[PDB]
């Protein structure tokens, strides 16, 4: 029976994971201490008929993670499943692969083990971190390198923060993210970057929050999730698997990087004035201005679209809305797809958190393009890396840290040959 | 070398200076309401047995302390905290109406499936 | 867990540690018996980073105060804070050294050198797992300029990785007490460069130069110099005490802060200073924390960043926002004045929040920053130090004592080496 | 049944036994007349380790008072705790020996050996099961150092199987008040290596280095000094006569701190120290009483254990504690100073646990170890000896009783045979 384990990593993946499991909560009725008054994918039960998540929540610092012992829902989590450190790598990919990780990497692995123990038929690993920290970077790249053959068929999922484009809260960010691309082009099945400046852009434009924060962020990170996961824990007249939306989305092994978007997106007092069907929010859908990953896909081509319906909503109106996208000539599909789409349908709408943003709606739309226009964020990625390397800043602490130089213009290299690929592509 | 018959006395100075100005700790015993550290008694011991009263207001810290924070405090206090802070659905959830609230939670004969797995 | 230990040298050093752990302790509602009195459960959380625990509920001072004159030795314990010291914590020698390196560092730092080294290596043992220490100090002096060097050359090869951040005070040239005030801080500088991770030049004259014009007190003590330089290393350690959005400690900015070990100098700056005819006529906004951070007036050190490149920047803010002003007014100052940050380093900021809110206040910020301008410094030392040294004068008190000629042209060598490279740099 | 006779010889042994009745006196709850004022029933059910029964519920101590000369008694009875002893157990002679061990020894000796002698039979048939008799006194003297060597040989005789405990004082070099204090000395050890099962060497000069230290007491007395070591034999009998978690005796402590019979010099320890000031800042802790202990300053001889390496150590303990922190504590500190214990024996150290804490105090621990720096006490009086042998200076006084010159070099092979094999067992 489908299982999802959350194999969460970092202060993105603590506070990411806190949000998901509040919204898994309050959609399946299950109250803070983790009793009930669709939910066997996440929860599992006990003797004491509690329902247990099943998340990995994995920190280097102590105080993100004593946060949630000492929430709201610390009776619902496990004392022992919340994996903490003692010393950070502070933005070092170094300490966080070489020096720091062994003294957790057993106890880690140990975890997921009982867990995966405990689930009978293992559907996927949700594995969510961040490209900046040196903790949800380095850590994040050896558990896909343990796990990968811990588990050589179990397919796993890969959400991480990517640094923005402009915006940045770190400077030795761009080597931890050059050094972990490793990781996420052998060791990764399907890959969701988002960058923070993107999703900063949406919720000031649409939902008019002028002061908006991480939590509000987290909030749209758990709606996707959950409506990537809404085929698996209900019904549905296209049910999608994980198995069926990889295979429809990724053509070789080296191209696993799709764009997400999520519609529709507005506040409650602009939700008064307009109707929302299935044209106008699959027209959202493909907006440049709405895209959550800081790129135009209008410079690229589409080549493949992972469609997930959920809500009040008919495959006649579906069909019809897919005639009409395809009859545009902004959009464009290599010439190797005619046919490039992957619909899915479900029936109960995406639910609504008190103290969110969003407004309950009857209808939603999730749509992953793959399409070659990711490749630009690498580049400019690339030539900041070029631009750092040049100097040599910053390479004293990873030396000092014990990993051999010639790595990052190996990495440097290996990205430039994916850009390559992508161009082969394009 | 080193004076002590001098050293001493400077010593003794100091220890007089430091004694006009002592302060007793006033008598308010505080104490972390994290955790306190334990030890077990010998059950047959026949001084361990002795009965012993407790304290009363060490409860109410505990049964205070171990407790979510919306009835700690009126208002929040920090950004990681407003974030479920309202659990009150603001409709009733009819869960039981499978008609417009449809549940693929399982049923029939694939619990009977779920036992055959194993 | 991470504990900080604050070695005090100096009578400068001594006062300032004194009126520093003042606001902490009140910052923590710790009252003059040793007690708590306080509200909040969060002001003791991570009370135990300064603090260590003793019976009857009484919290004791992780410092170790130095001096090799007894009579600065009665004035702290004279405070109104001065009974709250641990007394066997306190460690002086019964001569001093008259403003004079040579005998600090040499002739009478031998004899207490020694038990020091045993106080603070019992208050290293007592935490599971340091951080770092903790020094300031001042570069006038014979003990914190002399001897207080002996220390960190000794404790960095007991304890290489942790940690040290000094708070040197550097004699200014426009008001200068001190004649052999240049020998002793050319024969520092070069014990400053070789063992120390990261260093914070702050200057009296400029500490004058804001309660004249910024704060616009009548008549200034060193007691309100005090409170300055205790708010700014308050605001360095408030996101490690407490939690935030975004968390940082020490070691998240040094990391960040150093693109090569020579350089390890930065310019402290702090936010919510307002005279008292200010108070009436404002409001409160991240917009104008952010106009009066970059504003060369406010800056504690006797350095224009105007005429230097700034290399990297950190901006940790203290208190309940939303980054999103945070990012655009960091974005919007990153765009404006454009010549006087690097090339080779683009999105030079480095941010941080702390939730909690200093005592007493609201908003608040403070500002570390590396600037080619420190050199100006350095090179003004030098005009001076060269002016000494040319004939021999002043010397045979360094000559008595032990040493040759030749270390103080290494120490010129060294610091003229320093500034050359960078230079190079700008 | 268990009980033990205390054998009170000279002016140092008459007063320090005369406050250790006095402290054991008040823990087991008795008053001046004799009869029992206690509370607890286990104040009272052990008492017949010490006491003699007497009819209307009086108590007597088991103890046998010799000195040569009147003067001192007439002190003893005059004390606080003075009619409490049964006159009959006072036994006197009329001349002193002037500090002379010779007269002692053997011309006044003769005539009050018949007496005491009678005594100690008197009380040691009076008891069932005696465990076995215990001396103090001091090698200074002319009684103590004098007649109670011949105590010793003769009982020795009587009851060979039984232990007996000495608590000597060795005299100091850097304070001395007898010029042929090292002649009694150099006869005296001679007859403590052939009859004695354990000796604690204590020092008179590191008694006074602790009250000046770690007491900070202005003026003290040889109470002071005299209650220093009343807790030390307090402590070495609290586990025979009050039960314990684990419990253990002095022949636990014999046969386990004895490798070979030729050493019995062993080194005293008593942890709870602090001066008026430290009691303030302090938390009593199991860790605290193991740092204090095992520093030297702590020490009540004059030898320097890091200076030579410990061969057996063991810590018996007063209070309701749980053995982990005993036993983590344990294992610390003999993995951290590996190179100051022997690698013939792994496990050096022997733990005892008394859950009954001392009277007015929460935890008292009690350290006695054998280690190699008591040679360097054996070796500094030879160098005394000698150069007054030499210039047979001193000598007509003792050879006036009629004893040859061989007798002393006898005695100097003696020591220097004991400290060769115990250099090498080092
Ligand atoms: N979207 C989102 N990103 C976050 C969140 N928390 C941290 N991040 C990102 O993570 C980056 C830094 O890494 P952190 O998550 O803070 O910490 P880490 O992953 O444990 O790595 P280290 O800092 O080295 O310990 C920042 O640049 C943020 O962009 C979050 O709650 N939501
Ligand atoms: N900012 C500040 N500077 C101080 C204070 N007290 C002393 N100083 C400076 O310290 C210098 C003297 O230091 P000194 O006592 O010789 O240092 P020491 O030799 O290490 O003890 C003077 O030049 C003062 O400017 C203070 O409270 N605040
Ligand atoms: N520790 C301690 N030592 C003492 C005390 N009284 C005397 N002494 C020591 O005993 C020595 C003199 O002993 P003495 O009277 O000649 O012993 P006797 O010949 O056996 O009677 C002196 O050197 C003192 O140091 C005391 O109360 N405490
Ligand atoms: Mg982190």
């Amino acid at each position: 029976m489908r299982e999802c384990i959350s194999i969460h990593v970092g202060q993105a993946g603590v506070q990411i994971g806190n949000a998901c499991w509040e919204l898994y909560c309050l959609e399946h009725g299950i109250q803070p201490d983790g009793q009930m008054p669709s939910f066997n994918t996440f929860f599992s039960e006990t003797g004491a008929g509690k329902h247990v998540p099943r998340a990995v929540f994995v920190d280097l610092e102590p105080t993100v993670v004593d946060e949630v012992r000492t929430g709201t829902y610390r009776q619902l989590f496990h004392p022992e499943q919340l994996i903490t450190g003692k010393e950070d790598a502070a933005n070092n990919y170094a300490r966080g692969h070489y020096t720091i990780g062994k003294e957790i990497v057993d106890l880690v692995l140990d975890r997921i083990r009982k867990l995966a123990d405990l689930c009978t038929g293992l559907q996927g690993f949700l594995i969510f971190h961040s490209f900046g920290g040196g903790t949800g970077s380095g850590f994040a790249s050896l558990l896909m390198e343990r796990l990968s053959v811990d588990y050589g068929k179990k397919s796993k999922l890969e959400f991480a923060i990517y640094p923005a484009p402009q915006v940045s809260t770190a400077v030795v960010e761009p080597y931890n993210s050059i050094l972990t691309t490793h990781t996420t082009l052998e060791h990764s099945d399907c890959a969701f970057m988002v960058d923070n400046e993107a999703i900063y852009d949406i919720c000031r434009r649409n939902l008019d929050i002028e002061r908006p924060t991480y939590t509000n962020l987290n909030r749209l990170i758990g709606q996707i999730v959950s409506s990537i996961t809404a085929s698996l824990r209900f019904d549905g007249a296209l049910n999608v698997d994980l198995t069926e939306f990889q295979t429809n989305l990724v053509p070789y092994p080296r191209i696993h990087f799709p764009l997400a978007t999520y519609a529709p997106v507005i506040s409650a007092e602009k939700a008064y004035h307009e109707q929302l069907s299935v044209a106008e929010i699959t027209n959202a859908c493909f907006e440049p201005a709405n895209q959550m990953v800081k790129c135009d896909p209008r410079h690229g081509k589409y080549m493949a679209c992972c469609m997930l319906y959920r809500g009040d909503v008919v495959p006649k109106d579906v069909n019809a809305a897919i005639a009409t996208i395809k009859t545009k000539r902004t959009i464009q599909f290599v010439d190797w797809c005619p046919t490039g789409f992957k619909v899915g349908i479900n029936y109960q709408p995406p639910t609504v958190v008190p103290g969110g943003d969003l407004a309950k709606v009857q209808r939603a739309v999730c749509m992953l393009s793959n399409t070659t226009a990711i490749a630009e964020a690498w580049a400019r990625l690339d030539h900041k890396f070029d631009l750092m390397y040049a100097k040599r800043a910053f390479v004293h602490w990873y030396v000092g840290e014990g990993m051999e130089e010639g790595e990052f213009s190996e990495a440097r290299e290996d990205l430039a040959a994916l850009e390559k690929d992508y161009e082969e592509v394009g | 070398n080193q004076d002590e018959v001098h050293q001493n006395q400077i010593l003794r100075e100091l220890f007089l200076k430091e004694l006009r100005a002592q302060k007793l700790y006033t008598q308010y015993h505080v104490n972390p309401l994290r955790k306190v550290h334990t030890i077990t008694r010998k059950p047959m011991s026949w001084h361990d047995n002795l009965e012993e009263p407790e304290d009363a207001k060490f409860l109410n810290l505990i049964h205070h302390a171990a407790q979510g924070p919306k009835k700690k405090y009126s208002e929040t206090q920090t950004e990681a905290q407003e974030i479920g802070w309202d659990p009150n659905p603001l409709i009733n959830p009819d869960r039981q109406d499978h008609r417009l609230n449809h549940f693929r939670v399982y049923h029939d004969i694939t619990l009977y499936k779920a036992k055959l797995w194993s | 867990m991470r504990e900080i230990v604050h070695l005090q040298a100096g009578q400068c050093g001594n006062q300032i540690g004194a009126k520093f752990w003042e606001v902490i302790s009140d910052e923590h509602g710790i009252d003059p018996t040793g007690t708590y009195h306080g509200d909040s459960d969060l002001q003791l959380e991570r009370i135990n980073v300064y603090y260590n625990e003793a019976t009857g509920g009484k919290y004791v001072p992780r410092a170790v105060l130095v001096d090799l004159e007894p009579g600065t030795m009665d004035s702290v314990r004279s405070g109104p804070f001065g009974q709250i010291f641990r007394p066997d914590n306190f460690v002086f020698g019964q001569s001093g050294a008259g403003n004079n390196w040579a005998k600090g560092h040499y002739t009478e730092g031998a004899e207490l050198v020694d038990s020091v080294l045993d106080v603070v290596r019992k208050e290293a043992e007592s935490c599971d797992c340091l951080q770092g220490f903790q020094l300031t100090h001042s570069l006038g002096g014979g003990t914190g300029s002399g001897m207080g060097t002996l220390l960190i050359s000794k404790i960095r090869e007991e304890y290489p990785d942790r940690i040290m951040n000094t708070f040197s005070v550097v004699p200014s040239p426009k008001v200068s007490d001190t004649v052999v005030e240049p020998y002793n801080a050319t024969l520092s500088v070069h014990q400053l460069v070789e063992n120390t991770d990261e260093t914070y030049c702050i200057d009296n004259e400029a500490l004058y130069d804001i309660c004249f014009r910024t704060l616009k007190l009548t008549t200034p003590t060193y007691g309100d110099l005090n409170h300055l330089v205790s708010a700014t290393m308050s605001g360095v350690t408030t996101c490690l005490r407490f939690p935030g959005q975004l968390n940082a400690d020490l070691r998240k900015l040094a990391v960040n802060m150093v693109p090569f070990p020579r350089l390890h100098f930065f310019m402290p700056g702090f936010a919510p200073l307002t005279s008292r005819g200010s108070q009436q006529y404002r409001a409160l906004t991240v917009p104008e924390l952010t106009q009066q951070m970059f504003d060369a007036k406010n800056m504690m050190a006797a350095c224009d960043p105007r005429h230097g490149r700034y290399l990297t920047v950190a901006a940790v803010f203290r208190g309940r926002m939303s980054m999103k002003e945070v990012d655009e007014q960091m974005l919007n100052v990153q765009n404006k004045n454009s010549s006087y940050f690097v090339e080779w380093i683009p999105n030079n900021v480095k941010t941080a929040v702390c939730d909690i809110p200093p005592r007493g206040l609201k908003m608040s910020a403070t500002f570390i920053g590396n600037s080619t301008a420190i050199q100006e410094l350095f090179k003004r030392i030098s005009e001076q130090f060269t002016a000494m040294f040319r004939r021999k004068a002043f010397l045979h008190w360094y000559t008595g004592e032990g040493m040759d000629e030749m270390e103080f042209t290494e120490a010129e060598s060294n610091m003229n080496d320093l500034v050359s490279e960078y230079q190079q740099y700008q």
